[PDB]
């Protein structure tokens, strides 16, 4: 009965993968003055599986990788650190209620780079480690900002329990009160899923030597990752109103709160340019950084001189 | 060493309270004010002798305590307060704060049909004073007789003879 | 508002810790009987 | 050279972590307080040669608290003694050492 | 380096010392070895060649080595005792483990290996501090734990650093080696009368610490770091070789020099204790280092080697160099044994 | 101290944002009157039993039952 | 004792023999140096988990923390040798025999 | 235990994709060294570390010691800012800022 | 077998620990000391140690060995090691083998056979992590502490920043 609830878990997130790529094609086709895909399915419906049909049966592109081990184990922690971010959501109910979960998702999402230094080693092109160098250095800066804001914002909760997340935001929304960490957190989880305009993979100023199975398995753990930190953010910081007599209240509300969160990715990547490396590194270390270390002295300080501290259980 | 004293099968039977701790959050705060006095010696008892085997008696006072206390409800105010332990009972945190309309219900109940007043935020968290008849345990962690110190140093400090006496030095 | 709601949450976790704090001595009391139970039951298989 | 700056001065820099029976937060106790209590109040003030030979009864019920040993192996005696008996047929389990008596409270 | 970046890593090797000196814990006694290893590593880069990089590579292994011994010391100690208080240990693994691991921090023998390579691939300065700040934290830390220490170990590594150190030192031109095997002799004099009186380890300590200074600061003054080089001396500033020589003579352990001054107060302590042979064995293997002192005093002050014609532009320039102390220094490391009651302010 | 302060705010206003909010983060804690209440608040928590007292007979503070007069109050933090 | 503790001792024993014998690189001693802490993270935590002793549970962290700092130490040695010779081979680490 | 099953279930669902995609399409048969890299990487470092100790700051705030926990809250930002602004003007955030 | 769990996974971190320290290459002994931090963070979860077990994860794992990881990828780009292995492997499995026929050894020191669940507690702590309370205490009452590991890691920034310039 838990494995059910284990499946009933993962295989929707597979799913809602799935449709995400068919989401993104369209909300920039109309975006940019034209239609996404429309063609094959009715309204379009039947593109990921069409296009999930054609990366399964495609040629293997046959490297002679450096480590056959780590190149097999690059996508498996890739899934499996993607699949596991779910795990501790309060929506309104964790698969796994756990007392530390904020730390736990920190924590795994933290483990997350090494699927890009793996891949990035594995490949016998020496450019393919450097921009996987880069992108394993954009995303430990942006974990350090992460992890600040989270912990600011915690300072709020009274405790790293993602449930008591919807305690705290029963009077009032957490953006309210922290905006600026919300916004500071929206950019530096932009930057974490190597997301536009931070998509330095994609521009010409890691892992190309995949087939397209495991090019498409890297791909849907990045869907996921989005999907799951655009969650995450909605329970952080847009809290919904919980029933616990009527669950689906809240799990309604939450979903739209966090596709419209998903969408605002699909905007933001429709609307700049990039950033050159060195700037988001400026953006990083010298903009959000001394803004979130001030805020994060403001929230330490804030709950005492207001008396306001949070409960602990 | 010396054989471990246990009580035996007959001594530790007692009446238990046989109720969830639903039913014991939702009777909590009329619990520790009706029941406060066994309560209190008990745990009096327990942090004084520091020995469970030398608090049995007071203990069964409080499972004797307990139990006067749930007929007493299951007498007169039975309905109410198992419409409000069912609320407590379906939440996860088992909270007070989803349940006030039950629990305006039973202190209703219970203020008219018992005169039980619920304790105000506070008074079940206070240190209080308690009479007891039996004697304070004049060494709890079972000592033994302490080591005697070294001799302290006293005396006028006199110079030393012949001073450093080092192999050849006068002072 | 995260005042007036983090000041009534502080006041529910007292509520809440009194409530444990007035459940605690039965709890003590069975728990000291269960051990002491556990302690005669293996005593006297061990003599067995 | 143990300058001890912190007695000269009245500071107290690092004493509150150097033992389980000091003050800890919200007053819990270590497993072994009342032993480390006991082998502190023993061997307090008389140095430690005497408190070598002196403390000796404290010191091994606080070290047989901390690691449990003895314990261990007492236990280790008795269910090897039982798995024996167990092996020869001279003895059957008592139905509430196999979970068919619905526990106290 | 920017002078107020060295002067705060500086104040940070002596904190890390003085946290080690003070503390109570031993969590704190660790934390201060690992504060003085990473403020003194960029003492050793002061330079930037590949021989301090190399210096510095090794210095940090042994002593992260050291360390994590030193922690698997305390963490047996916090087994076997459930505490922390820095006092004497409570297993006897705990206590060779601890043993190894501050004899490792010393660079006493068999773990001396890394002194003369790291002595000398680093400046005069830094090996200064290397050579006697060093030294400070871990003779507390054995002061405080000798009750605990075994004696064999700590003879045998006593012994071993005291001969190696003899044999290690004959062998040597460059002037860091010679002061890298002497370190280890005196340290092993050191630990040799630990168990017996470390109040005549502390004595051992100061001088040594004194004498050492002294020597660095001359070789500071003359910008030597060879025989050779140091043979141009008498050419340039005759004072100079006659403070070589009377310290040299002192670091030999001659009366009526000071550094007699713990060697035979060491002896006086180990034959109370009716041990006969060993200081014997340990004086006459002291010879070796005051072969080598002479052998540096032949070559500077009682000889006179040929120069360079160059040397006489060096005629016409005075040294600007701050010889911080070193009359001071040069007075206490010869004239001080008249005063050698004076120990006992050190118990 | 007028003229850097807006050309500061001008060149860099997230640093000067920075240190206003961490110089808010510092000094307003001793400026402001509810800090007493998070020491309070903190103090006034059971997160232990409170282990009565043997009366030995002069006790007077000391209550003998939580809903005596006697004894530490939470009206303060019921009224605020 | 406990029979948790002989391996987390024999894992700290394994990872010192392999600080102890190089083979060539110095990342691979660093490896076994942060190994050596691991283990005594973990022997540390399972003490003071199991003794209840609370403000001990303070000091694994600082004993993370420190090593961290330490093993970044080591990093920057490594990348300065091999900022020399290519390579971070401890055999090139010669100079100083002579 | 429910958590372990539900690694293992990730795990091996993971495991069977990755088993899939290397084997379904066999069917058919058809640098020099940056130091600003490392830097970045070491500042990461050290500020992880930092983090580390700001870590426990939610059950901080529970404390009866709130004037020493507030000075040493404060003063780990604030050294965490001191490391930040010292990486900043001795030049170590440049070209990739 | 699942009241042996705890020495399981300290059987799984010895094995790790004779994976990397028999040092393939630096980049799959980065893998392995990946592997045993994983299962010696379970080890601590399994004394009921959450925090320091996200620690390990956090820090050691997610912060540190990716340092390592990444600064190997950028320095990098046998016989001995396998039988490094396998005498490793060999003789843990002999200290297992040992110590589940006898439920005693005596390496150094004395070490019980039987499961590590014997010797845990079996009473409560109430409404809070006692080990979470602990490191809370940090800041109220480890002043000094904070101190000592501030300014280790302000001189370590400084540190780096000085060694790694050349200048
Ligand atoms: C107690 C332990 C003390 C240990 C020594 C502490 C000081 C030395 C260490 C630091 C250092 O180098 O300081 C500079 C140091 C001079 O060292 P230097 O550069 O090698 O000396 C070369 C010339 O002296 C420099 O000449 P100059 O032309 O540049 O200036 C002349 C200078 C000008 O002087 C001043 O400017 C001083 C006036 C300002 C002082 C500060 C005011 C604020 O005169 C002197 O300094 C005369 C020499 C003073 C004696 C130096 C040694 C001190 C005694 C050490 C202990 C001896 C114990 C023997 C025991 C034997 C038995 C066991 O000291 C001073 O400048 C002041 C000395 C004051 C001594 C006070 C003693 C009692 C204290 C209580
Ligand atoms: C009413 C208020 C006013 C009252 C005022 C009263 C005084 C008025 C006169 C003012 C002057 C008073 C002077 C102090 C009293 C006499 C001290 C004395 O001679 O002790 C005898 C002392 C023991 O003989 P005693 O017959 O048993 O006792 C007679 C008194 O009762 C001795 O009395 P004690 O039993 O109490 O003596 C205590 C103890 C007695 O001694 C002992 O318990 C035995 C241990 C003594 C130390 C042995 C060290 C051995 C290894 C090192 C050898 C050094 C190398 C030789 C020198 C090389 C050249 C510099 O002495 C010590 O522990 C101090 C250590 C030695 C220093 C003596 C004082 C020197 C001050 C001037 C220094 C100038 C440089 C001198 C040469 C440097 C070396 C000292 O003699 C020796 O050990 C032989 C050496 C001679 C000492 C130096 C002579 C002092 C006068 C020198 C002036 C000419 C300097 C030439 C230029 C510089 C040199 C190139
Ligand atoms: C979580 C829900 C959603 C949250 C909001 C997110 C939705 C909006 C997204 C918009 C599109 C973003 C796409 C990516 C853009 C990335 C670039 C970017 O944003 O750079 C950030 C830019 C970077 O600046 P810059 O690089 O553009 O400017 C130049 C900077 N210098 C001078 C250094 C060269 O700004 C910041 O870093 C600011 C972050 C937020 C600051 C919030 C401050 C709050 C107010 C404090 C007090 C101020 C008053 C003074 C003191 C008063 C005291 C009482
Ligand atoms: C630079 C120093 C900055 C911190 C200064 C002390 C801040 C503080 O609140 O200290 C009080 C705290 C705690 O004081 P306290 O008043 O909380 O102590 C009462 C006792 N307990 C903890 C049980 C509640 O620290 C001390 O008083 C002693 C430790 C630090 C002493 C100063 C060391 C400075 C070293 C500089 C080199
Ligand atoms: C190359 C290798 C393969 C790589 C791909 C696969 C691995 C990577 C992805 C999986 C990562 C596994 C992480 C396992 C531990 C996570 C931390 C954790 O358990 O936290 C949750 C929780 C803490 O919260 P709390 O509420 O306090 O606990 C319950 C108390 N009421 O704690 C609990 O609930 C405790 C539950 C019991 C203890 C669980 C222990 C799990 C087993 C140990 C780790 C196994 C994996 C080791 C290697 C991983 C890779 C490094
Ligand atoms: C006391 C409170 C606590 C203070 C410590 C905590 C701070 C929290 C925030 C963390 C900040 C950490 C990093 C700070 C780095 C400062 C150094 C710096 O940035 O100098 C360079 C900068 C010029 O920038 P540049 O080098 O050119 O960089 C490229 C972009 N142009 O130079 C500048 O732009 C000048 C920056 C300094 C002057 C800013 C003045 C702001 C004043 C605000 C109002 C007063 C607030 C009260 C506190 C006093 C502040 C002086
Ligand atoms: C129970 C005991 C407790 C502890 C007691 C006290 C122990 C003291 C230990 C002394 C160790 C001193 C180490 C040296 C000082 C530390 C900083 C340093 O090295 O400064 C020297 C400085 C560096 O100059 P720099 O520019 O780097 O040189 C390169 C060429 N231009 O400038 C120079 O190089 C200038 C040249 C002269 C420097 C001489 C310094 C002498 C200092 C030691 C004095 C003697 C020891 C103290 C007295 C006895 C104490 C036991
Ligand atoms: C006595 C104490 C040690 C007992 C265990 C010995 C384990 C087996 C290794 C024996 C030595 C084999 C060997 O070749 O050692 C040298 C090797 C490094 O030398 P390398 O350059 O790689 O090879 C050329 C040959 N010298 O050295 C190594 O690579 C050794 C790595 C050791 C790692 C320890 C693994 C666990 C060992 C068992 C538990 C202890
Ligand atoms: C078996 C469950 C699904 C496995 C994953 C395959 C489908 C999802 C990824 C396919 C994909 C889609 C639809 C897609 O639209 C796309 O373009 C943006 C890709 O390339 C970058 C893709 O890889």
């Amino acid at each position: 009965m838990f494995m059910i609830n284990v499946l009933t878990l993962i295989i929707p997130i597979l799913l809602a993968v799935a449709f995400l790529t068919l989401v993104e094609r369209k909300v920039l086709g109309y975006m940019q003055f034209r239609k996404g895909p429309n063609v094959v399915g009715p309204y379009g419906l039947l593109q990921p599986i069409a296009d999930a049909i054609k990366l399964f049966i495609k040629e293997p592109l046959r490297p002679a990788t450096s480590s056959i081990s780590m190149f097999i184990l690059a996508p498996i922690l890739a899934l499996t650190l993607a699949l596991t971010m779910w795990i501790p959501l309060p929506m309104p109910y964790p698969l796994i209620n756990m007392n530390l979960g904020v730390l736990f998702m920190l924590a795994m999402s933290s483990l997350a780079v090494y699927s890009i230094l793996w891949s990035g080693w594995a490949s016998n092109s020496k450019y393919a480690l450097i921009g996987a160098l880069r992108a394993v250095a954009q995303t430990i800066s942006y974990e350090v900002t992460l992890a600040i804001i989270l912990l600011s914002v915690l300072l709020m909760n009274g405790s790293f329990t993602l449930s008591t997340l919807i305690i705290t935001q029963e009077q009032v929304w957490l953006i309210f009160p922290a905006w600026p960490l919300a916004m500071m957190w929206f950019i530096s989880t932009l930057a974490e899923t190597n997301r536009a305009p931070f998509d330095l993979t994609e521009g010409e100023s890691f892992n190309v030597e995949y087939a397209a199975g495991p090019f498409a398995l890297f791909f849907m753990a990045e869907y996921a990752n989005i999907i799951m930190m655009n969650i995450f953010t909605t329970t952080l910081f847009l809290g919904a109103f919980h029933n616990p007599y009527m669950p689906e209240l809240y799990t309604i509300n939450f979903t739209i709160k966090s596709l419209l969160l998903s969408i605002t990715f699909l905007w933001i990547r429709a609307s700049y340019p990039r950033f050159r490396y060195d700037q988001l590194m400026h953006l990083l270390w010298k903009n959000f950084l001394p803004l979130t270390l001030a805020l994060c002295m403001w929230h330490v300080s804030l709950p005492i001189l207001l008396s306001s501290i949070p409960p602990q259980t | 060493p010396g054989i471990v004293e246990l009580p035996s099968l007959e001594d530790l039977k007692v009446q238990e309270v046989k109720v969830s701790s639903s039913v014991l959050k939702a009777a909590a705060h009329h619990y520790g004010a009706q029941c406060d006095k066994p309560n209190k010696e008990f745990m009096l008892c327990r942090w004084e002798e520091k020995d469970p085997r030398r608090c049995l008696e007071e203990g069964k006072l409080v499972n004797q305590c307990a139990l006067e206390f749930f007929r007493q409800i299951k007498r007169h105010c039975a309905e109410p307060f198992t419409e409000y332990w069912t609320c407590i009972d379906y939440s996860g945190l088992q909270l007070f704060r989803r349940c006030r309309k039950e629990q305006a219900q039973f202190d209703k109940c219970v203020l008219d049909k018992l005169g039980w007043v619920r304790p105000d935020l506070g008074e079940l968290s206070k240190v209080t004073k308690v009479k007891t008849d039996r004697p304070l345990p004049e060494n709890p962690y079972h000592s033994r007789a302490r080591p005697e110190p070294n001799p302290e140093v006293e005396g006028d400090l006199k110079p030393a003879r012949h001073g450093s006496r080092l192999f050849f030095w006068t002072m | 508002s995260m005042m007036r709601w983090n000041r009534e949450r502080r006041r529910l976790q007292i509520e809440d810790f009194e409530a444990r704090i007035a459940l605690m001595p039965l709890l003590q009391a069975e728990k000291d009987r269960r051990v002491l139970q556990m302690l005669r039951e293996n005593l006297e298989e061990e003599a067995t | 050279p143990f300058f001890d700056v912190q007695k000269k001065l009245g500071v107290d820099l690092d004493h509150w972590m150097t033992i389980q029976s000091a003050e800890q937060p919200h007053r819990i106790p270590a497993r072994c307080h009342a032993f480390e209590k006991e082998w502190i109040e023993c061997a307090h003030g008389i140095g430690s040669i005497r408190a070598e030979k002196e403390c000796k009864i404290e010191f091994e019920d606080f070290r047989e608290c901390l690691l449990r040993q003895k314990t261990m192996k007492r236990l280790n005696a008795i269910k090897r003694q039982r798995d024996k008996l167990i092996k020869e047929g001279k003895y059957t389990p008592p139905p509430h050492h196999s979970g068919q008596e619905d526990l106290r409270p | 380096m920017n002078p107020i970046i060295l002067i705060i890593i500086l104040m940070t090797v002596m904190l890390g010392t003085i946290i080690v000196m003070i503390s109570t814990h031993w969590l704190l006694i660790w934390i201060g070895f690992e504060m003085n290893m990473l403020a003194i590593i960029p003492i050793m880069m002061k330079k930037h060649n590949p021989r301090a990089t190399e210096a510095s590579t090794k210095y940090f292994l042994t002593q992260s080595t050291a360390s994590m011994l030193l922690m698997m010391a305390i963490i047996i100690n916090l087994m076997f005792s459930g505490q922390w208080t820095v006092m004497k240990l409570f297993n006897p693994m705990a206590s060779m483990l601890m043993t190894m691991a501050l004899a490792m921090k010393l660079g006493m023998a068999p773990f001396h290996f890394w002194v003369p390579e790291v002595t000398q691939g680093i400046p005069l300065s830094s090996g200064l501090i290397l050579l006697t700040w060093q030294k400070l934290a871990p003779m507390s830390v054995l002061y405080q734990i000798l009750p605990s220490i075994n004696l064999d170990l700590i003879l045998t590594l006593s012994i071993l650093s005291i001969t190696i150190g003899g044999w290690g030192g004959l062998n040597q031109t460059q002037l860091r080696k010679i002061m890298a095997y002497s370190s280890i002799a005196h340290m092993g004099w050191m630990t040799a009368v630990l168990l017996y009186n470390p109040t005549m380890t502390l004595l051992n300590l100061i001088i040594y610490i004194i004498m050492t200074s002294t020597m660095f600061t001359l070789f500071m003054a003359n910008s030597t770091t060879t025989t050779l080089s140091l043979s141009h001396t008498w050419n340039k500033a005759p004072i100079m070789t006659i403070l070589v020589l009377i310290t040299l003579l002192s670091m030999g352990g001659l009366p009526p020099l000071s550094g007699f001054m713990p060697k035979w107060m060491i002896i006086q302590e180990m034959t109370k204790n009716d041990s006969i042979i060993l200081p014997t064995l340990m004086a006459i293997t002291a010879l070796l280092n005051l072969y080598f002192y002479m052998r540096l005093t032949y070559s500077t002050a009682l000889t006179m080697f040929p120069s360079t014609n160059n040397m006489k532009m060096k005629w016409q320039f005075p040294t600007t160099k701050r010889m911080t102390l070193l009359p001071t220094m040069t007075v206490l490391s010869t004239m001080l044994l008249p005063l050698t009651p004076i120990l006992s302010i050190l118990e | 101290v007028a003229a850097f302060l807006k050309n500061v705010w001008a060149k860099e206003p997230v640093l000067v944002a920075s240190f206003a909010i961490a110089g808010l983060a510092v000094i307003l804690p001793t400026l402001s009157p509810y800090t007493k209440y998070s020491l309070m608040i903190n103090r006034a928590t059971p997160y232990n039993y409170p282990v009565p007292l043997r009366d030995d007979g002069n006790m007077p503070d000391v209550p003998s039952h939580p809903q005596d007069p006697q004894g530490p109050s939470l009206e303060w933090l019921k009224r605020l | 004792m406990s029979l948790v503790y002989m391996n987390i001792m024999m894992a700290f024993t394994v990872s010192l023999t392999g600080l102890l014998m190089y083979r060539s690189h110095l990342m691979s001693s660093l490896l076994c140096l942060e190994g050596m802490m691991l283990s005594l993270f973990i022997l540390a935590t399972l003490m003071i988990l199991n003794s209840h002793f609370t403000l001990a549970s303070m000091m694994p962290i600082i004993l993370l923390v420190f090593a961290a700092c330490e093993a970044a130490l080591g990093l920057s040695l490594l990348v300065m040798v091999s900022n020399t010779y290519g390579t971070d081979y401890v055999q090139n680490l010669n100079l100083l025999q002579c | 235990m429910n958590l372990m099953i539900t690694l293992l279930t990730n795990f091996t669902l993971a495991t069977l994709l990755v088993t899939i995609a290397f084997w379904l399409p066999q069917l058919n048969v058809y640098l020099p060294f940056s130091m600003k890299f490392f830097l970045v990487a070491i500042t990461f470092l050290l500020f992880d570390l930092e983090i580390a100790l700001l870590l426990p700051l939610p059950w901080a705030s529970q404390t009866t010691n709130l004037n020493t926990m507030l000075t040493m809250a404060l003063l780990l930002i604030f050294l965490l800012a001191v490391s930040l602004a010292y990486e900043w003007t001795q030049k170590g955030l440049e070209w990739t800022e | 077998m699942m009241t042996y769990i705890v020495f399981i996974l300290s059987i799984i971190f010895v094995m790790g620990f004779v994976g990397f320290s028999s040092k393939p290459s630096p980049i799959y002994g980065g893998l392995g000391l990946i592997v045993s931090g994983g299962v010696g963070c379970g080890i601590v979860l399994n004394f009921g140690g959450s925090f320091l077990g996200l620690m390990v994860f956090l820090i050691y794992l997610g912060g540190m060995m990716v340092v390592f990881g990444y600064t190997t990828a950028m320095a990098t780009e046998n016989k001995v090691v396998l039988g490094t292995f396998i005498t490793g492997l060999l003789m843990e499995f002999l200290m297992v083998y040992y110590v589940l026929k006898d439920k005693e050894v005596e390496i150094v020191f004395k070490f019980n056979g039987m499961g590590d669940w014997v010797i845990y507690d079996t009473g409560d702590s109430g409404f809070f992590s006692e080990e979470a309370m602990g490191i809370a205490a940090l800041y109220s009452y480890g002043t000094w502490l904070v101190i000592v590991t501030g300014w280790s890691l302000l001189i370590g920034v400084v540190v780096i920043m000085e060694i790694t310039r050349g200048n």
